[PDB]
């Protein structure tokens, strides 16, 4: 997160970071039931070096506050036994770009463990509404990922205009949100995490997944993220969730 | 669901 603060501990108790073997943190993800996350099918990609897509090669920390703490108190460790891309994933236009990761045991729900609410399909973000983008990743571009879980407050940006700013680029699964001046976004390392929305009792809902921007946090470069009510009836045929 |  560019332009953010550090969170208060279990601000976010949704908030997941996923770390593949021998690498560290890698992408975000967001749980949604005790047994089932959402994340951005672009984490889970083999390349020549790694298989990505293979559910064995991960760890979910839930709970967790500071990478440099993956055994505070309140920090649950997972495996995964499933990861489900999206089967409408393009890679090169990153459309789709969400995945439904199962815990291979479910998570235990505490004070620093919660899942995020999931809007119906019909809820609509309003463009300029507030919400919450949160993350582990670069705090500057090419610059190092945050020890401490970072958050910043950026606005849903019209549809014409997030199409306008990116030509050729933005299809209707997508979503800008941020500022065109920049200065507040995601970076690499939040792929795959949540936006949290104050929603009218208080309650936070899932508005979208952290998916891609040119750069971090560039005038007239807001952050691109994967739209969730759209999904909803795709994780509930999935997930039973 | 949704709150700390
Ligand atoms: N808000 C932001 N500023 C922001 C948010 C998230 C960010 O994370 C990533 C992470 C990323 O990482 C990947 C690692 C690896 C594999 C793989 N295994 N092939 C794929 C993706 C790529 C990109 C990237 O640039 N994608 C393109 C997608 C198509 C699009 N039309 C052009 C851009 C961005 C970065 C910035």
């Amino acid at each position: 997160v560019v332009g953010g603060t550090d969170a208060d501990e279990g601000e976010w108790p949704w908030q997941v970071s996923l770390h593949a073997l021998g690498q560290g943190h890698i992408c975000g993800a967001s749980l949604i039931s005790p047994n089932w996350l959402v994340s951005a099918a672009h984490c889970y990609i083999d390349d020549r070096g790694f298989r990505y897509s293979d559910p064995t090669q991960w760890t979910a920390f839930l709970g967790l506050h500071d990478q440099s703490q993956r055994s505070a108190p309140g920090v649950q460790e997972r495996r995964l036994k499933r990861i489900i891309s999206h089967p409408f994933f393009n890679d090169f236009t990153f459309d789709y770009d969400i995945a439904l990761l199962e815990l291979e045991k479910p998570a235990e729900y505490s004070s620093m463990v919660r899942p995020i609410c999931l809007p119906d399909a019909s809820h609509v973000f309003p463009a300029g509404k507030a919400i919450w983008v949160t993350g582990w990743g670069h705090t500057q571009y090419g610059g190092t990922g945050a020890l401490i879980l970072q958050k910043g407050e950026i606005r849903v940006i019209n549809q014409t205009t997030c199409e306008n700013l990116l030509p050729q680029q933005i299809t209707p699964r997508m979503m800008c949100v941020g500022f065109l001046s920049g200065g507040v976004d995601s970076c690499q390392g939040d792929s795959g995490g949540p936006l949290s929305s104050v929603e009218a009792d208080g309650r936070i809902f899932q508005a979208g997944v952290v998916s891609w921007g040119d750069g971090c946090a560039q005038r007239n470069k807001p952050g691109v993220y994967t739209r969730l009510p759209l999904f909803r009836d795709w994780i509930k045929e999935n997930t039973g969730v | 669901c949704g709150l700390r």
